DNA sequence: CACAC
DNA sequence: GTGTGTTTTTTTTTTTTTTT
């Protein structure tokens, strides 16, 4: 629910580290044109007097930008949000509020879109997803649970061809079925199997299939 | 008298059903099924009671499961802002008191009304129904079924009335809906409570090139100024008039 | 003689010992059992010549090494920690802002190492030095109901 | 090998104040190559202390 | 028991089973409350008495209650092929009463 | 109790 | 002169209880 999330980092690299530390040393030397104060009421005057008004050309620019984002994100992986469209609209309105134009021009639309796209490439992984932000369970994570649920179902059916506790399930899943995967994934997938009524769990102990 | 004439035009209208369906949540494009379900929930049934003293629910309980980008929260906002005696709540349980009620000691035990109490004879707009733990879902099992909550914790024992309509909006398990599994599979929410829900609405954000264009254009056009067949004030009087009916 | 005392004073106070009475109605309730107080008359605290003397110490004794051992003469080893303690006691000065002149160190150490003794010595040697444990600072409000102080 | 060994501008502020204290004990304006060498030696000794053995 | 706000002492007030003495007590969702709360009714449903030995107050109340409880089978559905104990989460002593 | 109302 | 009115206190410390 944040329109912009900035991943401000201090990653090590001697080129920019030299410049930053030199600026720090200049700052140390300092103590022993910029509107420094006029902005604090300039912003208020812009907020009061200026009422941004967004145009139909801005509308078309916004629509094309959003559909382009959806397709570039596009298994057609979901990307960004209609809320992200609301965010670009609001950022373009803000860009209209500054420079005292009170009209959301076309340029503001692509400026806000560029800011949003840069932020998205920042906070998302290298294969920009647009889904990890709204959900901890990413596609590359959801595939793990979808594998574990079917693996558990098949293992149960093989056992029947009857009931075992959690530790025995761990013995024949993490050892030879696959690598040393996390244990709670098994019970999380068993919950999903319970939702589909495929198997039943008899308390903390044994568990069987219907 | 002018409102009498407006109501007479409303009742004598032939496409009044479809017009009201379209007039529900003008801020939302499409999803006419959800609009119809919300309209029915607002109308409700008849809260009959048998001679043996057993009461029969007239409230309608609706759970609208959908992806995070869907318009669940917008529907909840429209309902809470339009339906009288309606409150909004989330599955996070922001209030210290539980979603039903709570008892608190004074420095004696006194009752703090939950989100389920204030919306009595109205609609309890519930968000993030998947976020709330089943520990609180079981607390509303009797509330959304028997319309009552019985509490006997410490020195206080009473049964409070919850004659509310529940509007649940929960994301499917894993955030995104999975059509490969049934509605039971796509939710962590369990059978006994959903058997008490009347209708289930599944809304998905299909990666359709055109549908996204109409959605974006509609949103920007709303940002411009939606023309509903009947206004909210005009609709409320007809809803009140229909509530007087006991078919 | 007012304002000559503070709570952190260990003093030899000489004064007149007088029976402050419960004058009013409480005298009837209590009776001959009176209360006492001292009408203090005198107070004695207990608690560049030195500047030339400290140049003399600087020229003679190597402060970096000698005062390091002087901080913890009864503690053997960890002389570099003692030098760090000297540096903390001296402290930087960068009051100009645009930072801070307080040096802060944490002694995680190891149980059984005389960290507590080092802290006690620092408290006994640092002016305005206080010592406390993690579990006992903070602040309190209106502790006595009668006066209702602030 | 431990990630706590990363150098930060906060370490620079600490080094500056340590050098200030060092010259503070030693007359005035003793912050020079010798002062910063002593401060950096102490800082590196402290850092290696965390990596003792 | 509770400290009296007016007279400042511990006093004992009866619970649900006290008000249902020589009557009936109904327990909806008998499978859904805390087991530590569920075990507090053994003396009440068998000895028909409540013994309190807390805060210096020691007494034995009488609760001639008729306990009627409603539960839900494990998973929400009753598997008839299994023994009853396997279809429930409760123990023998609570089942015995 | 006893001085002040 | 007959008869009043104060002084006069709810802290800190245990024990319980519901949530967390
Ligand atoms: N069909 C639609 N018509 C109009 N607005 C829509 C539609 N679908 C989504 N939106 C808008 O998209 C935004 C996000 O949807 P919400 O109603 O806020 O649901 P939500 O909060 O995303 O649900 P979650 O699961 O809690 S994230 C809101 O501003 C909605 O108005
Ligand atoms: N290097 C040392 N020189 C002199 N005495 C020492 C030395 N190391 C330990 N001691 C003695 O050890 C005791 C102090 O140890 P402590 O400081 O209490 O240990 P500790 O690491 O602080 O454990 P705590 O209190 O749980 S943090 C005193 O009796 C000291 O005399
Ligand atoms: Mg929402
Ligand atoms: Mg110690």
């Amino acid at each position: 629910r944040f329109d912009l999330v900035y991943l401000v980092l201090d990653k090590v690299d001697e080129k920019n580290d030299r410049e930053l530390a030199k600026h720090l040393t200049n700052l140390y030397l300092e103590d022993k044109v910029l509107p420094v104060e006029f902005l604090t009421m300039y912003i208020s005057y812009a907020k009061e007097h200026i009422h941004p008004i967004i145009t139909e050309a801005a509308k078309t620019e916004l629509v094309r930008a959003y559909v382009g984002m959806r397709k570039m994100g596009d298994e057609k992986r979901i990307t960004a949000t209609t809320r992200q469209l609301e965010s670009m609209i609001r950022l373009a309105e803000a860009h209209a509020k500054m420079k005292l134009k009170n009209v959301v021009e076309l340029e503001d639309v692509q400026e806000a879109v560029r800011l949003i796209r840069s932020a998205i490439k920042d906070y998302a992984t290298d294969p920009k997803t647009g889904k990890i932000d709204m959900n901890l369970v990413q596609t590359g994570k959801s595939v793990i649970q979808r594998k574990l649920q079917e693996d558990l179902s098949r293992e149960i059916m093989n056992v029947l061809k009857d009931s075992m506790s959690f530790n025995e399930l761990i013995k024949q899943i993490n050892e030879h079925s696959q690598d040393r995967v996390e244990s709670s994934d098994i019970q999380e997938a068993l919950s999903r199997l319970q939702q589909e009524d495929k198997v039943i769990v008899l308390g903390e102990g044994v568990r069987r299939s219907v | 008298s002018d409102e009498i004439n407006e109501l007479k035009e409303m009742v004598k209208d032939e496409h009044i059903y479809d017009k009201l369906v379209r007039s529900i949540a003008p801020a939302v494009f499409g999803h006419e099924a959800v609009k119809k379900g919300i309209l029915l929930q607002m109308l409700g049934g008849v809260h009959k009671s048998t001679v043996e003293g057993i009461k029969l629910r007239g409230d309608i309980n609706i759970c609208v499961v959908g992806d995070p980008s869907t318009s669940k929260s917008q529907f909840l906002k429209y309902v809470v802002g339009f339906a009288p005696r309606s409150v909004y709540t989330s599955g996070k349980a922001s209030s210290a008191a539980g979603l039903t009620a709570a008892v608190v000691r004074d420095e004696d035990y006194t009752i703090e009304a939950g989100a389920l109490m204030l919306a009595d004879n109205g609609i309890c707009c519930i968000d993030e129904f998947d976020k709330m733990d089943i520990s609180d879902q079981v607390a509303i099992h009797e509330a959304m079924e028997q319309q009552t909550i019985s509490i006997a914790k410490a020195g206080i024992h009473a049964t409070l009335n919850a004659r509310t309509s529940i509007l649940a909006a929960a994301n499917p398990v894993g955030g995104r809906y999975n059509r490969k599994l049934s509605l039971r599979g796509n939710l962590n929410m369990t059978a006994p409570i959903m058997s008490r829900f009347d209708l289930f609405f599944v809304i998905l954000d299909d990666c359709n090139e055109k549908i996204d264009t109409e959605l974006a254009s509609h949103i920007v056009d709303l940002h411009m100024k939606i023309e509903p067949p009947f206004s909210a004030e005009q609709l409320r009087r007809y809803i009140k008039y229909a509530r007087t009916f006991k078919p | 003689l007012v304002r000559s005392l503070s709570p952190g004073d260990i003093v030899d106070v000489t004064g007149i010992f007088l029976p402050a009475p419960y004058t009013g109605f409480k005298a009837l309730k209590a009776g001959l059992l009176t209360e006492t107080y001292l009408e203090a008359q005198f107070v004695r605290q207990h608690k560049s010549d030195v500047e030339e003397r400290v140049m003399e110490l600087i020229t003679s004794g190597d402060v970096y090494n000698r005062l390091a051992k002087s901080i913890a003469p009864e503690i053997y080893g960890n002389l570099d920690v003692k030098k760090a303690l000297l540096l903390l006691l001296v402290g930087g000065v960068d009051k100009r802002v645009g930072i801070r002149g307080d040096i802060n160190v944490c002694l995680m150490g190891d149980p059984g190492v005389a960290k507590s003794q080092l802290l006690k010595a620092i408290c006994k040697i640092s002016p305005r030095g206080v010592y406390t444990t993690g579990k006992g600072t903070a602040a309190v409000m209106k502790d006595p109901v009668t006066d209702e102080m602030i | 090998k431990f990630s706590f060994g990363q150098a930060t501008p906060r370490t620079l502020l600490g080094i500056i104040r340590l050098s200030q204290a060092l010259a503070k004990l030693r007359l005035a304006d003793m912050v020079d190559i010798d002062d910063v060498e002593e401060a950096l030696r102490l800082v590196r000794v402290s850092k290696e202390s965390l990596y003792q053995e | 028991v509770r400290k009296d706000p007016i007279t400042k002492e511990w006093t004992l007030e009866g619970g649900a089973l006290v008000l249902a003495d020589k009557g009936v007590c109904l327990i909806d969702e008998f499978d859904k409350m805390n087991d530590q709360d569920r075990t507090s009714i053994h003396e009440a449903m068998e000895q028909q008495s409540i013994s309190i030995s807390k805060a210096g107050i020691v007494t034995t109340l009488q609760a001639r209650c008729s306990i009627i409880a409603a539960a839900n089978p494990n998973g929400g559905r009753y598997n008839s092929t299994l023994p009853l104990a396997q279809n429930v989460s409760l123990t023998e002593p609570i089942l015995s009463r």
